[PDB]
């Protein structure tokens, strides 16, 4: 049976070590690629999910496989829609990817677990970001209620309610779910279907493609006569992509190995698009689709193409080697279950910077009150606008300070 | 919002489903790891002997051939660390969080192992 592709985008965000990718997998089908040459490049979750409802109410309806033989129905399901899930990590360091997801997303999913502290900063920050980037459709989900008694969960719920009062987003459904049981997904599907009004996309504004992961799709030991192009796995923000376009890669790569950075962008052409299961001509925006471009298998490796942007010939994405950031500082450092005050910046020290889709190490040049200048080592770019989140060295692993804006 | 939640909780409540460990009498036999009580373990806990070998391989860089009851696997390893490994296997490798059931059988559904329980019928993903 011929199946349609994705039009509506759904994103999942939470906290680190809680479990998000697994949840996504449970929701969808086959196992994701990220987290030698294939699969791994940057932390993300991608799998195909099917919306086929059987109406002949309650919660139970949806299934994993196209052939349905679980509750008690012999026939086929009526056509609704199709989705390709994109997952971003809920880390205080990994924020650029989340931001990228935000602009793309039509539907949001938030996760809170009942094993840690109640007042949470990262989640609040995420919510604020969502509020900023013109979004209203937010769904609250509960992570693990397996070893919990009876009243603790209720208390947690009450606390959550108390917390969400003076915020913009109010129209939110609350569903308690499990990740490993492979049940309680039909209800989620139903929720996704019913509560959210479906928004359409326009193809008049200038098209953009953000490549987070780089791939080389071939057998280990491929022949010279039959060679496939380097597939660039990227999420599409806006603009319908079709076969027959001249694509460029923006930031530029260090080719001399004295050190120069000023060079021309890298041009490439599309061979084939990989979506769902069967091959398609047109690509509908809202999801991570494998764009097979004419790029070498040697170029796509690990820590060089992390967050490199893709656009059509003669466009507006901006190239950066040095970056301008205008930061707003909070009262105290947040994230600890010990608290320390935010100090003024010090010259020449390695810190990690997140703009657009990139997560790379950088060096501090100048000290000011509101603005900062930073030198980059591995390729970085800024798309339309998007927020900035900074991560600094305090104790072993990187920690958050607050939020920032880009003036350029 | 605090109205469609109680029903869900009720539903969750509705859908809800050690002596079995044999005593291992083995001292730290040197050069090559030899186990004679392994067969009993395989039997009582209901699992293939090859799976245990695979697990061992995954754990440590050891080279050995399969012998049919007592195994010949290279490595001078301790009796308490083997015990620990066994305990781990009993716990977070097999069994289930929602129900503490005994009988678990092997079925393969894409290439990696997905173990199933015979008391009810629920799938779990184990790799790490």
């Amino acid at each position: 049976i011929i199946n349609r592709q994705a039009t509506i985008n759904i994103g999942t965000i939470g906290h680190v070590a809680h479990g998000k990718s697994t949840v996504v997998r449970a929701i969808s089908g086959v196992q994701t690629v990220r987290f030698l040459e294939r699969n791994i490049t940057i932390k993300l979750g991608y799998a195909n999910a099917k919306i086929y409802k059987c109406q002949e109410s309650f919660k139970s309806d949806k299934e994993i496989s196209p052939k349905c033989q679980r509750p008690g129905c012999p026939g086929r399901y009526k056509l609704v829609r199709h989705v390709s899930f994109v997952d971003c990590p809920g880390h205080d360091i990994l924020m650029s990817t989340m931001l990228s997801g935000a602009a793309v997303m039509d539907a949001a999913l938030l996760l809170i677990a009942g094993n840690e502290s109640c007042p949470q900063p990262q989640t609040s920050e995420h919510l604020a970001a969502i509020e900023i980037m013109k979004l209203k459709h937010v769904i609250i989900l509960q992570n693990k209620v397996d070893l919990m008694r009876e009243e603790s969960a209720l208390e947690h719920q009450k606390s959550i309610l108390k917390f969400i009062r003076g915020t913009i987003a109010d129209g939110a459904p609350i569903v308690p779910i499990s990740a490993q049981l492979k049940y309680n997904i039909d209800a989620v599907n139903e929720f996704i279907v019913k509560t959210i009004p479906v928004p359409p996309r326009d193809f008049m504004i200038s098209p953009r493609l953000i490549v987070i992961r780089s791939f080389d799709v071939n057998k280990p030991g491929a022949e010279i006569e039959d060679l496939k192009g380097g597939v660039a796995g990227g999420s599409i923000l806006n603009g319908v992509f079709k076969l027959g376009d001249e694509i460029e890669i923006r930031p530029g790569i260090v080719t001399k190995d004295k050190g120069k950075i000023q060079c021309k962008p890298i041009f490439s052409n599309i061979v084939s698009l990989f979506a769902e299961q069967n091959d398609l001509k047109f690509a509908v925006p809202g999801g991570l689709i494998g764009v097979g471009t004419k790029v070498d298998p040697t170029l796509c490796r690990a820590d060089r193409l992390v967050g490199q942007v893709v656009g059509a010939k003669g466009h507006l994405p901006n190239i950066y080697t040095d970056i301008e950031i205008n930061y707003f500082l909070l009262r105290r450092l947040l994230g600890v279950k010990k608290q320390a005050k935010v100090r003024k910046l010090e010259p020449n020290e390695v810190l990690m910077v997140n703009i657009g889709s990139t997560a790379t190490g950088a060096r501090v040049v100048a000290v000011k009150a509101d603005m900062a200048r930073l030198q980059l080592t591995s390729p970085a770019c800024t798309e339309i606008n998007e927020k900035i989140a900074l991560s600094r060295r305090i104790e072993k692993h990187w920690r958050l300070i607050g939020w920032a804006t880009i003036k350029k | 919002v605090g109205l469609p939640y109680s029903e869900l909780l009720s539903r969750f409540f509705n859908i809800l489903r050690k002596f079995r460990i044999p005593p291992p009498v083995c001292l730290r036999d040197g050069k090559k790891t030899i186990f004679s009580n392994i067969q009993d373990i395989a039997e009582k806990l209901h699992r293939s002997p090859e799976h245990l070998i695979q697990y061992l391989f995954a754990e440590l860089g050891t080279s050995g051939s399969v012998d049919g009851k007592r195994l010949v696997i290279k490595g001078k390893f301790q009796s308490k660390q083997m015990e620990n490994v066994l305990r781990r296997y009993i716990l977070e490798y097999v069994t289930c969080k929602t129900c503490k059931s005994i009988n678990t059988e092997l079925k393969r559904e894409n290439r990696l192992f997905f173990m199933v329980c015979k008391s009810c019928g629920s799938t779990r993903s184990v790799s790490s």
